[PDB]
RNA sequence: GUCGAUCCUAAGGGUCGGGGGAACCCCGACAGAUAGCGCGUCGCGCGUACUCCGAAAGGGAAUCGGGUUAAAAUUCCU
RNA sequence: UUUAACAGCCUGCCCACCCUGGAAUCGGCUCAGCCGGAGGUAGGGUCCAGCGGCUGGAAGAGCACCGCACGUGGUGUCCGGUGCGCUCCCGGCGGCCCUUGAAAAUCCGGAGGACCGAAUGCCGUCCACGCCCGGUCGUACUCAUAACCGCAUCAG
RNA sequence: UCUAGUCCGACUUUGUGAAAUGACGUUAUUUUACUUAUUCCGUGAAUCGGAAGCGGGUUUUUGGACCCAAGGCUCGCUUCGCGGGCCGA
């Protein structure tokens, strides 16, 4: 139909209004959004001592989902799984057995296994707040000789459960029929955080400048080092 | 993608009030019935010519009520159709209604049935 | 003795300024990226007059550059502006009276007013009548300015400081004696509550420094020190000198 | 006294664009400005298409 | 309904949040997820932190003759 | 020796505006200014004010006068002039300022044209006419050599 | 005989570096670098930073106007009419 034509915009500064844009970088927030976002910036601006930078090195994603897998198989029983038990106890007694296995939760429970040795596997939530919780649970676990490892995601050790989030799990023993991949798992974390336990106690982390900082001072640095072939 | 720079509060669901028990057990009864809102009617001489002269009946009444409440009284009352209400305080405080009725009534007619003349 | 007439001033109340009548504050648009980058057309829709300004002012109407209306603005307008003349502000405005381009783009000995102290601060320097600042040189290194002021002054400015070509309008008035206390009062009763003043000399010792005496005298030297609490700084404030200013000194 | 209930319509209109705002010689000077001021830009348009060629 | 108050805003007053303060109180929209509005039929669009008080001389929807009382009327009667 | 709001029609002040036309031997013009090839004078128009004119309202009213009775009837209310006059309102121009002399509610108009009817019956309609509705509070009186304040019915 | 204010120093807020110099791996002084504390300015928080394309070595005679996208490509489609996706940007 050769009445339909094409009727180009010219933009540009002082041209025709520019369309519709994703101001979103520009949005002035809420209090609580900006007070959020500058905590993390602020965490990462600041040299992080040891103790607290061993937090940020995570178990791996590989690694983890074959953990989380197993955790699933020792899931603690449900409210409804409970109760239905104990009326099957109760009909079981008026007419006239074995220890289950089950993950261990609780940050009070887990030290006391920890201290007594009765504990084989410790699980840390990277984000416990306050951090002071679990910020020394790596300590003792190391010097207890029991592998911990530390996860991400404190509501995701919680759904294991059964509750909203959980500080840390803990495995005192698992069966028999899975105990040849258990002790693989074992010898990869017991690699990966209790072997590199030493070292990173003088790890400082942050220390990192914001982007454009970052490119600003590469291009000074630039200036010197094409200085130095002359 | 947000086209406005300046953050709006998001529009969120509001229930309506279902209390679980009333705050007050039962209604209030009403405290500005016809015979509340007609005290008596005034039986002064400057009243009585406005009977004949106007075809208006004076009224002493609530000051708590308004036109629209005495025009309803007087049609409860008398069953009588008003043509308009005029109504002042006294200085003593009271309110007095001038109460003129539609040509098809007769003040003086209804005033004998009230008892004042 | 009882609180003296300078001290009264900082409470407000009588002494606030009188601004029933003004137009608005006059200040530049605020800076965006066409002013930044390019250059936005303003027209001069009327020049006014500010009651307790003597510089004129000027309405100009901009096209906003995102929204569909228009941006109203309130110049202090330039000796030179007219009705329906077009106002460019931005980095690539041409020099010309009226317009208003950042520092960085005008060349030195060029006469400026409105400029601006902080960049994007729409400007605080040299807005009186027939005031202006003289751009003296720039500093690429440090990305500065230097400007002469009013007074007699120079002083380094960011060069992304916009300040706009030429000078103020309306210069000249002081010249003009007021020949009555009347044309003192209608000045002043635009302004604020400070006309007329009386001599401290004047008064009894128990409202001001100066008061009292069987001869009216100050009895002290009326140069105070600048640390002098409130209440006892009156007269010639930290004066480095005094008496009629001869050779080099008035400069 | 102008509202629409209270005076009749030709009373408070004019029969032309901008009709009761803008007078007959505004409106002439505006309608002037715009196809005057339009045709520049197409000369403007076409000569540096002209010079853009050029090489 | 037609005269006023009532409505609007002025100098200013009283305030939320926030900031101060042993507290009585101080500042007063200045440290902030505004109020909501419009159009369809609950959805879309818009949305800059006060829907407050502040004038019987400022702004402001509409009533005119004639008649009537011992005492009322641009209000009663026509 | 009178003529209300309101309704219609007419009139068209002082300005502003439009058409024709093209000006020195310059003209027009105010008490004063001042205006004209950026279009004067002149000729013909448009619009705006009105507390202007006519009619309706409305003589049936009011007022005056003469009767009859002791409510009721009749007659008249007409035709001109005058102004550095007075009070109020408006118009237009000019002088004055280092003084330029509120805001908002509310109302009107405009730019834009998403969307929408009918094959002619629907749609649209700020037109005329008809129908219904109208809250609350104030309202008497004095406002002063006696109703306010001054101890009072006070020469303030 | 005192006091508000004000000036001045120390500690505190208060961290990350470097160099010079000095004292006994610590350490004082001086100058300077960093940005997140802190302070200030602006706005209805509207194109900031970096890198590409493009250009070479986006708007200026005028007192106008300027929004809600034309167009292209591409899926669903209860199809030549609606609803989406990516360009235009
Ligand atoms: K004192
Ligand atoms: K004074
Ligand atoms: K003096
Ligand atoms: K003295
Ligand atoms: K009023
Ligand atoms: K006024
Ligand atoms: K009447
Ligand atoms: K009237
Ligand atoms: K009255
Ligand atoms: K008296
Ligand atoms: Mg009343
Ligand atoms: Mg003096
Ligand atoms: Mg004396
Ligand atoms: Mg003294
Ligand atoms: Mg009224
Ligand atoms: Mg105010
Ligand atoms: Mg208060
Ligand atoms: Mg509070
Ligand atoms: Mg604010
Ligand atoms: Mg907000
Ligand atoms: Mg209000
Ligand atoms: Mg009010
Ligand atoms: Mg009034
Ligand atoms: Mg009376
Ligand atoms: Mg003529
Ligand atoms: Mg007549
Ligand atoms: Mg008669
Ligand atoms: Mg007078
Ligand atoms: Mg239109
Ligand atoms: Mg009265
Ligand atoms: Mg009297
Ligand atoms: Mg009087
Ligand atoms: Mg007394
Ligand atoms: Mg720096
Ligand atoms: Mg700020």
């Amino acid at each position: 139909n050769p009445l339909f034509e094409k009727r180009p915009k010219q933009f540009g500064i002082g041209g025709a209004l520019p369309p519709k844009k994703d101001v979103t970088r520009n949005v002035r927030w809420p209090r609580n959004v900006t007070l959020q976002r500058k905590k993390r910036i602020l965490k990462m601006r600041l040299k992080v001592p040891p103790a607290l930078n061993q937090f940020t090195k995570t178990l791996d994603k590989n690694l983890a989902t074959t953990l989380f897998k197993m955790l699933l198989k020792y899931r603690p029983e449900d409210k409804a799984a409970k109760k239905e038990r104990l009326v099957k106890r109760a009909q079981a007694e008026a007419e006239g057995t074995k220890k289950p296995i089950i993950v261990k939760y609780g940050l009070k429970h887990i030290t006391y296994l920890i201290e007594q040795n009765k504990a084989q596997l410790v699980v840390i939530a990277h984000d416990v707040d306050p951090i002071e919780l679990v910020v020394w649970l790596p300590a003792l676990c190391r010097k207890m000789e029991i592998p911990y490892c530390i996860v991400k995601g404190k509501a995701r050790l919680g759904s294991i459960v059964h509750k909203k989030t959980a500080s840390a799990l803990c495995l005192t023993t698992v069966k028999n029929e899975d105990k040849m991949e258990f002790s693989r798992v074992l010898e990869a974390i017991k690699a990966n955080f209790n072997d590199k336990y030493e070292e990173n106690r003088k790890k400082w982390g942050g220390g990192i400048m914001g982007s454009k900082s970052q490119a600003r001072t590469k291009a000074k640095e630039r200036v010197l080092a094409k200085e130095a072939a002359q | 993608i947000r086209t406005k720079v300046t953050f709006h509060r998001p529009k969120t669901l509001k229930k309506d009030r279902s209390p679980k028990y009333p705050r007050v057990s039962a209604p209030g009864r009403n405290r500005l019935d016809q015979y509340a809102i007609l005290k008596y009617p005034l039986t002064t001489e400057s009243a009585m010519k406005k009977i004949e002269d106007n075809n208006t009946l004076v009224f002493i009444v609530d000051i708590k009520a308004d036109k629209k409440k005495i025009k309803d009284a007087v049609k409860k009352m008398y069953d009588i159709q008003i043509k308009k209400v005029n109504t002042l305080i006294r200085p003593d405080g009271t309110k007095k209604a001038y109460v003129r009725l539609t040509p098809d009534y007769d003040a003086l007619d209804v005033a004998n049935k009230i008892g004042i003349i | 003795g009882r609180v003296i007439r300078a001290q009264r001033k900082g409470a407000g109340s009588v002494f606030k300024s009188h601004t029933h009548h003004r137009k608005g504050p006059a200040r530049f648009r605020t800076l965006d990226f066409g002013e930044r980058n390019g250059y936005l057309k303003g027209v001069i829709t009327e020049v006014i007059h500010d009651p307790g300004r003597g510089a004129p002012l000027a309405r100009v109407t901009f096209r906003h550059p995102f929204r569909y209306k228009h941006q109203k603005e309130l110049f202090v307008a330039a000796e030179g502006m007219y009705t329906g003349q077009f106002v460019y502000c931005g980095k690539k405005a041409t020099l010309m009276v009226g317009n208003v381009l950042p520092l960085r783009s005008i060349p030195e000995g060029a006469v400026v007013c409105n400029v601006e102290h902080k960049v994007g601060d729409r400007g605080v320097f040299a807005r009186c009548s027939g005031d202006y600042a003289i751009v003296i040189s720039h500093n690429p290194d440090n990305g500065t300015t230097r400007v002469k002021l009013p007074s007699g002054a120079k002083k380094i400015v960011p060069s992304g400081c916009r300040a706009m070509i030429g000078q103020v309008a309306g210069g000249g008035r002081t010249e003009k004696p007021m020949l009555k206390a009347g044309n003192a009062y209608h000045k002043y009763r635009v302004k604020r509550n400070c006309w007329p003043k009386v001599r401290g000399v004047a008064m009894n010792p128990v409202e001001h420094p100066h008061g009292g005496g069987n001869h009216q005298h100050i009895g002290h030297a009326s140069t105070v020190r600048r640390d002098a609490p409130p209440g006892q700084k009156v007269g010639l404030i930290a004066a480095r000198r005094t008496g009629r200013l001869r050779g080099q000194a008035r400069a | 006294e102008y509202k629409r209930s209270r005076l009749s319509r030709n009373r408070r209109t004019v029969n032309r664009a901008y009709g009761g705002v803008l007078s007959g010689s505004a409106v002439r000077e505006r309608i002037i400005r715009a196809f005057l001021v339009e045709e520049q830009k197409i000369v403007k348009k076409v000569l540096k298409i002209q010079k853009a060629k050029e090489k």
